[PDB]
């Protein structure tokens, strides 16, 4: 197999591996969990933690 | 936001009863205000798609781009297994409907759509 | 020239904003609701490329016939359709893959005539039932 | 000498336009050749058998390469290819060769049968079939179209087929290319009839296929896949190929004595005959039993009387959208047997 053709069956494989993202919906009933939401996926939260 | 409604309605449900108004008319509608009311009923972004996306649907390019073949013969075995239950009465008038030639040019055919 | 991890995050992302819920599968007429959201190094330009988009709808319809489609089938057509396939298929993936595109456009071709061809039956059966009527007069 | 003005003709018809007023195609008209044929799509068989070691082409343990070598240009016919267009350098040019020259060809072809010789030994029959084989490894296809085409536009099928056997007995042979496009030829005529209605269309048919047989023998590399893949992609494999599976029509419309009176919507089996199903037009039709033996079941598109033994499903293999439309015809016996005899 040529390196083109490698890359392809392993692609195939991830996206064989690959699943829909876990992450629910962000709720905007009450904006309690609304914003509790928007501050729990700042990237600067996940770094700090 | 776009003259399609995918790309509009992110933002005009994301940036925005009445001031969506200002959304439609880009399409030049101008529905009764208080239809502006009858499309938020729908609230979200995949209702409000499935909603419009069947109100718009309730040219040139198209046809030069399938005519990638055309013989009096391969149209009228093109369209017979293709058509609907006709009789083949219908296709001897449309193999003589101008020029004669055994051709067909594809912008009269959209000329004689309506 | 191969589809990354931020071009399948960013697919991620859309397909969980197309999908309201967590089913996994969507009706097939949604589909195009997800390829023309769909953004960045996938984006499909509308105004140059209505072709290869109404292919990829026809596509993702034929797949299953009037089928609801999951998220594995639009990813492995959007992976195909992203790369050049003569050069990273086998020769018979390749060709299964050529002829299947080939059935494809004479297929959406034929679909879109067969508009033209309900609208002039509806006018010529309307006519000739006319003509019908009038000769049952005649009877 | 009207063989060798023929020849001559022939020779010089690529040098006509040049020779009279610039831009003339406009101001001076020839009709274009009419062809209605669509020549199947692929075309069917090789087109040319390439030369194998050709000393006009630039490019190109040894004892062997040279044994290969030989071996292999001795295998080459080297006569039975255009030698100086094949030769001559590729860096357009138009071709006036008017319908009522190619005609000169059928007395050309009779010519080859005529023994009588020149004071100067010159025999006709070899100078025509020189002449005839030189036409033909050069352009089958301008020297067959007149033919071709005539064909269509009356039914003198019989003719063809003489002149082709002629020709084919006279030469001895047909060279790979003129195999390959009368063949391809044949098969888009016999797809034509069977799409197109005509008065002769079957009796076209049958004539094509009573010489075909002999065409196929100077095929090269036909062969049986392709047909198969191409037929059926024409939707023609049942005429061609015996070995030709198709669902028949579910069910059949036949019309009666009057005009847009009440069809009827009949059904067909697998294992139904033309019989049950003009024994149930004449029960619906209410006709006397005394009156029974004159109505006969007829294609009036196809112009053909049907049988009463031989298989709906075999007469009407496509199974369409429309269903084929048939007559309840009343005539006298004999004329309705001796109609089913012929066509039988």
């Amino acid at each position: 197999l040529t390196v083109d053709q490698r890359r392809w069956e392993d692609l195939k494989s991830r996206l064989k591996i690959a699943q829909p993202l876990h992450l629910p919906p962000r709720p905007d009933n009450d904006g309690f969990r609304a914003k509790m939401y928007d501050i729990t996926q700042h990237p600067f939260f996940k770094r700090t933690i | 936001l776009t003259e399609e409604q995918i790309a509009e309605f992110k933002e005009a449900f994301s940036l925005f009863t009445k001031e969506l108004g200002t959304v439609m008319r880009s399409l030049g509608q101008n529905p009764t205000e208080a239809e502006l009311q009858d499309m938020i009923n729908e609230v979200d972004f995949p209702e409000f798609l499935t909603m419009m996306a069947r109100k718009m649907k309730d040219e040139i390019r198209e046809a030069f781009r399938v005519f990638d073949k055309i013989s009096a013969a391969e149209l009228r075995h093109v369209m017979t297994n293709l058509g609907e239950k006709l009789t083949d009465e219908e296709v001897d008038e449309m193999i003589r409907e101008i020029d004669g030639d055994g051709q067909v040019n594809y912008e009269e055919f959209v000329q004689m759509m309506t | 020239q191969l589809l990354s991890y931020n071009d399948l995050r960013h697919f991620q992302i859309i397909w969980n904003m197309v999908d309201d819920k967590r089913e996994g599968v969507i009706p097939t007429f949604r589909v195009k609701f997800l390829l023309r959201l769909l953004r960045g190094r996938l984006e499909v330009d509308l105004d140059k490329d209505k072709l290869l988009f109404k292919h990829m709808c026809y596509e993702m319809e034929r797949l299953h016939n009037g089928g609801d489609v999951t998220f594995h089938d639009v990813l492995s057509m959007l992976s195909y359709r992203s790369v050049d396939i003569r050069k990273s298929l086998q020769l018979e993936e390749l060709l299964a893959r050529e002829q299947l595109e080939y059935t494809i456009e004479e297929e959406v071709a034929k679909q879109t005539i067969r508009m033209w061809l309900k609208k002039c039956l509806k006018r010529i059966r309307a006519k000739q039932q006319q003509s019908c009527s009038i000769i049952h007069s005649l009877r | 000498n009207a063989v060798l003005k023929f020849h001559t003709l022939w020779r010089f018809r690529y040098q006509v336009w040049p020779r009279m007023e610039e831009g003339a195609q406009q101001i001076f008209k020839i009709p274009p050749p009419s062809i209605n044929f669509t020549l199947p799509s692929p075309v069917l068989g090789m087109p040319s058998v390439p030369m194998f070691d050709p000393p006009w082409v630039p490019q190109c343990n040894l004892q062997q390469e040279e044994e290969k070598k030989r071996l292999g240009r001795e295998a080459s016919l080297i006569t039975a290819i255009p030698i100086t267009q094949e030769a001559c350098y590729e860096p357009p040019p138009q071709a006036v060769f008017p319908a009522c020259i190619c005609a000169a060809v059928l007395p050309i072809v009779h010519l080859m049968e005529d023994g009588e010789v020149r004071e100067d030994g010159v025999a006709v029959s070899a100078v025509a079939q020189q002449v005839l084989w030189n036409c033909l490894i050069e352009d089958p296809s301008t020297v067959l179209r007149h033919f071709l085409e005539k064909l269509t536009i009356s039914n003198r099928q019989d003719e063809l087929m003489y002149m082709l056997r002629k020709l084919l007995l006279n030469i001895g042979d047909f060279p790979a290319q003129t195999s390959h496009i009368l063949f391809n030829y044949l098969v888009g005529l016999i797809m034509y009839f069977v799409r197109t209605p005509c008065e002769w269309g079957m009796d076209a048919i049958s004539a094509t296929l009573t010489f075909l047989w002999e065409v196929v023998g100077y095929v090269e590399g036909l062969f049986f896949k392709d047909l198969k893949q191409t037929m059926k992609k024409e939707q023609c494999e049942v005429k061609l190929l015996v070995t030709a599976s198709m669902p028949g029509t579910k069910t059949l419309v036949v019309h009666g004595q009057n005009e847009c009176d009440i069809p009827t919507q009949l059904p067909v089996h697998e294992d139904t005959q033309f019989e049950a199903l003009l024994k149930e037009c004449l029960e619906f039709f209410n006709i006397p039993e005394s009156q029974s033996t004159h109505y006969f079941l007829m294609d009036k598109r196809w112009n053909l009387i049907h049988y009463n033994k031989t298989y709906v499903r075999d007469i009407y293999p496509f199974r369409r959208s429309v269903s084929p439309q048939l007559n309840l015809v009343h005539m006298h016996p004999e004329k309705g047997q001796e109609l089913i005899q012929k066509q039988v």
